[PDB]
């Protein structure tokens, strides 16, 4: 009662429709990229240090950078202030953006070096880890890191035993399932995937396949927010 | 190493893999329930090489002030220093954790441990059930070795008979052991993805050469309680449909196994 | 670096800094609040490239068993990997615990936040209010780009209306909201040594060539609820005072900003 | 009342008895060494690493290989559910049976090295630190670690004013002693002594002799666990 | 250093020790109790040069559930990291945690502090001791150095009286302070083997060369509280019967001076 | 109610008294300086050492040593039992004494090192981070340390609406102010300055002159405890 009706959702959106997405590419000086974005209600900000020398040296690959990332949500981020630090769930969700934004990378070009990437969540309403990966793609092609794709993210899921697009913490909280994707869009390729809750193959497929479509869009607000910036830059 | 990346990918071009396993095969499967007879349940797992004991013990306790209707399950992966080199003591690193995670979802998803049937007093007293993944032997896979390993703990599991008395409101925890209300048989099945091919249950070997992994969990029912990609690389959406698919026989052909250790240890 | 102190010194013996600020000028502050709308009240501050936010989340607990007549008022600091190549992941380090006590210090010595209007039922349920602070981008003078956020974000909280039923003796938080009691905005100004020249609002360029650094936190009344000297270097008790009085004059000035931002977030 | 009696004990055992005790050597791919261990209703694993490679490079001897022991209790292992983690117990059986396992290694064998023993106790009931002990050691003999002699341990202790052999959990939780005792027993060297209790000397230096009877039993057990494996290699 | 271990070896062959001790000589001792007044009681002991201080605190708690009817005792050793270049700042390393809970074990096995004389309301309020145990200097044998303090601190230790008012249910302390119930006087002993030697009281040049090292700990009753064998090396069984028969002769020497300097603060 | 009247205060003194101060210098035989100083109620131990082989060697600095200063307090110190080990509180205190040690030391004469400073309060009664500083100074001193100038402290602190020196719990606790100050005396040069409470302009002034004065008697008694040291050298 009643996350769909009707046939609208809470905040009045249909079942394939998006929140209102902003981004912005390089908000902050000291990282080597970042990028902001606003998801609905998530506001999340993703820096990129650098490629960098790696400590400890023997954290060292000898023919590539590695990836390091590190998600935080700020103790005002949610509704029952998070005590700071990690908790399980920041790193799980941290290994999985890492595991995400690895193969868009040429890790190769920077031997012994790490690319750090932090996303901090200010405030979340679902969708974070894929909002996050959005940002830190941007923030990563802000870096001037060679990329083979930006990673775009969206969520699919189950509310009301109905496949619907990019939850939001009400549907995410008392949903059926929230199906994360992250893909690189140009060669289909699926970089994160996960589902938690219950479906079959079918709402399983499905969902994944609409979170892919929500992706797609995402990308191109991603794109977007470079050629904002590759215009910017245009100067003089 | 890594001259072995390519001894893998060249087999597997041929239909081979290291150890003469189909693609779809799991190496030999060894489960033993009841193992750690002080515990409430237990579970020793071989995948192959591969060892978990999962150690089920329970207690009385609040339940959580968000759900005064349902009883607790924890989940905790001890990657223990002895069962690889590559396991260094201290808290869960993110390998413990995101396999602690992805294990209870599985679990906690299909409602097979039903927890509302694990209220003593509505929000004030539930069984607390403690699922501690002792992971002896790395040696791949450790995913579907703990998730197999957990479940048939848990089916495993005998706790001690509670009875609210209505009228001291004393509880009184009885000699009788029940089962817990175990109501499904999740079961992850994962594959590693090398090349354009992926293969179920990765041995060590393999997954130092793998691209990626993905982790399908189902029961009985025909539902996915969860999925997990883990590790870098990517999928195709018809990778994932068609280990959605093997993942699914292949959890069968486990539960099988699963239950047959569970009633063997009643014997 | 280090060929940059010597650039500064030159500098500053001309009357001159690396930006043209006058030893006086604060960079442009952009001060805004209520940005993060789950919070009770936030405030983002930019000290030119400083960026902070702080975010007040309030709940309701028990006073300390010393002070059964306060509320509650907590404060950290992340200083979070991403504000800075210095700043690592893990606990406070002892800046951000430095920071944290210091604008603490501020708010609570002034009595900012009046924790004696903070009491729901007195030795027993409290307002507690927690002010976060997350370090968004380091580029100097952290304790005031803090102390004004923390500020501001007070100023900007809107609480749950709370009332003790006395009739039930239950406590119902309404969805009306009612301001923090804030009754002076202490504001941080805070000056780096450098050679004989204090410079108000380092930046980090002039952080990394400076001797010391004093803060001087001031409220509207014409007094000072916290000094704190931090890093090394020596001050003459002539530059304190100098320190004080044009702290005394720059607090004012910022005042004014976060009154300003304060209203504006009500239009 | 009444852990003696009539004259056996609570599990019908004599005072000088030991419990059942199985052991098998070599039972882990990953370890160098392992052994396991069933004493009574205490399941122990123990396994060593390497000698290998010492890290950080500061802790290397440059004379000798150093010796680490990390003995931990699986949560399930006890009654009331350990946490997981360290312990000041756990730190001290640590402590305690390294010092006991040092003395029969020929460290100096493996200048700059470390030699890793874990014991991981996977269910206890009393006298799990000297079953512990008597599994590093086929650990460290699996490992192909020059020794100069198994180390065997056993605790003797006191109950109802009696002193006994190989406490179980009720005997050392209600009894009066704990007297572990590892020794090496071919040169006769206790390298583990520890009395926890309450003794004259009389009584204490006879349990001290107690569980070095109990010790050289487990020995000849060891010994025969070696002698099965250097039979299993006996292939083809 | 270990150009050393050869001087001490030699010296040894010749019954003698670097400082011209005899095998069965403790250093100079001073005892010094009720030095940190504000706790409930202290003892500052010098082993020669190696220093500890020991604080005993009393507080009122909850006893354990186990143990509704004894009080608390607790002991802490912190290894400051002042005290020797081998003490790292952090939570107890274990030689830290050994000397604590055979110091410990020491007193609580010989029921020296008598925790069932330490109960208030049986259940559910106790006293609760810390023994603190603080080391200043390490120059060697620290287990003998803080059993010594800990056992003179708990006899110096003069704690608020407490009486339940069996009329309001409240517990009121009092300003009028009394013993602990303090009943045997337990000592550790503690010898190093070097060679084929043991050699009471090692000093820390004595320590760095030793192959093992024996704790025993005695009280008055002829009784045996503790025995730890630490470090490596290995004892014959009849150096154990020497230590334990010079351990209880040393014992009785110590235990001398720590009534003595417990009397001596009554002064 | 009422730490002034009539008009002395809660000991006794008067309002610009020193509570009794003794200062020993070489206290301990591991550290390379050491001072043992009673304040009042206060007894704390402070320890140097070395310049010392900096580890770990990226925290060198390659044209000085750097000062690492830790204070800490017994867990007896205070009235209500502290915990054992780090809070925010002895983190920023640290913090502090460090950037007021660190201008009297010559760094650049000891590069790649660490100077290693310790402080412990067995017992405190407010004025610990004072004191503190004044044995550390004695202790770098003892150590052979070269100084441009001894680092005295005091606080001065505001007590019912008055101007005091030197707060003893009580005064701090319930006082209004509380205003440490550490300079180095020669060159009137002020290395900690912190205020507590609520003052005017004129009343924190007012404060950190008095805490001066307070300061530099400190001083007398810190050069007075070197003499001493200096003298029991000469011998024979
Ligand atoms: N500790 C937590 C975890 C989740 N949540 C909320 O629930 C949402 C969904 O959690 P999740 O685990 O599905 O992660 P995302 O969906 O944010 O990637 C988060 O964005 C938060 O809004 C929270 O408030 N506090
Ligand atoms: N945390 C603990 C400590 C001891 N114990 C039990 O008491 C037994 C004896 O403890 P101990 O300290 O004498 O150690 P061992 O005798 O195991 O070497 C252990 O084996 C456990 O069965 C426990 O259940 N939980
Ligand atoms: N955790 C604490 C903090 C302060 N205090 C007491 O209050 C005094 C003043 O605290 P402070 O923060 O002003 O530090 P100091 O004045 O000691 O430098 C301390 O010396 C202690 O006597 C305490 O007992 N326990």
């Amino acid at each position: 009662k009643l996350i769909d009706e009707n046939g609208r959702r809470i905040d009045g959106r249909k079942k394939y429709e998006l929140r209102p997405i902003k981004m912005e590419v390089g908000v902050l000086k000291n990282a080597n990229g970042s990028a902001y974005i606003e998801w609905g209600k998530n506001k999340i900000i993703a820096a990129v240090y650098g490629p960098r020398e790696l400590h400890p040296k023997h954290l060292q690959r000898p023919d590539r950078a590695i990836l390091r990332v590190r998600y935080n949500m700020a103790p005002f981020s949610v509704e029952e202030r998070k005590k700071p630090g990690p908790d399980r769930r920041s790193i799980e969700i941290s290994k999985v953006i890492k595991g995400a934004l690895e193969p868009a990378l040429i890790l190769e070009m920077f031997p012994r070096t790490a690319i750090d990437v932090f996303i901090e969540v200010l405030q979340a309403d679902a969708g974070t880890r894929v909002a996050g990966i959005t940002a830190a793609s941007l923030a990563l092609a802000d870096a001037g890191i060679p990329m083979r794709d930006l990673v775009a993210a969206c969520a699919a899921g189950k509310i009301e035993g109905e496949i619907v697009l990019d939850l939001n913490k009400e549907e995410d909280n008392y949903g059926e399932a929230d199906v994360p994707v992250a893909i690189m869009p140009l060669k289909n390729d699926i970089t994160l995937l996960q589902m938690d809750g219950y479906l079959t193959k079918d709402e399983f497929i499905e969902a994944v396949k609409l979170a892919i479509k929500g992706a797609k869009a995402v990308y191109q607000k991603q794109r977007e927010a470079l050629k904002e910036k590759y215009l910017k830059i245009a100067q003089e | 190493a890594g001259i072995m990346r390519d001894h893998i990918i060249n087999l597997l071009k041929e239909g081979k893999r290291i150890d003469d396993r189909g693609f779809e095969d799991y190496r030999p499967i060894e489960i033993e329930v009841g193992v750690i007879e002080k515990a409430e349940g237990s579970a020793l797992v071989k995948l192959g090489s591969t060892q978990v004991l999962v150690g089920i013990k329970t207690s009385l306790g609040e339940p959580f002030p968000d759900t005064p209707n349902m009883g607790v399950m924890t989940t905790n992966v001890e990657l223990v220093p002895l069962a690889s080199p590559t396991f260094e003591p201290g808290p869960p690193d993110e390998r413990a954790i995101e396999l602690a995670r992805v294990i209870d979802r599985g679990i906690r998803e299909s409602k097979a441990l039903n927890l509302e049937k694990m209220v003593i007093v509505p929000g004030k007293i539930v069984r607390v059930v403690f699922i501690d993944v002792h992971v002896l032997d790395h040696d791949g896979n450790l995913m579907d070795a703990i998730g197999i390993a957990a479940i048939a703990a848990l089916l495993n599991a005998r706790v001690p008979k509670v009875r609210y008395n209505e009228e001291t409101g004393e509880v009184e925890t009885l000699d009788e052991t029940e089962p817990l209300p175990v109501e499904k048989i999740p079961v992850p099945v994962t594959f590693a993805k090398i090349g354009n091919i992926l293969v179920v249950d990765p041995s060590l070997d393999e997954e130092l050469v793998m691209d990626g992994k993905i982790t399908i969990t189902t029961d009985e029912t025909g539902h996915i309680s969860a999925v997990q990609k883990s590790e870098g690389g990517a999928f195709k959406l018809e990778e994932v449909m068609y280990a959605v698919e093997t993942a699914f026989k292949k959890a069968e052909e486990i539960r099988k196994l699963i239950l047959e250790a569970v009633e063997k240890a009643k014997q």
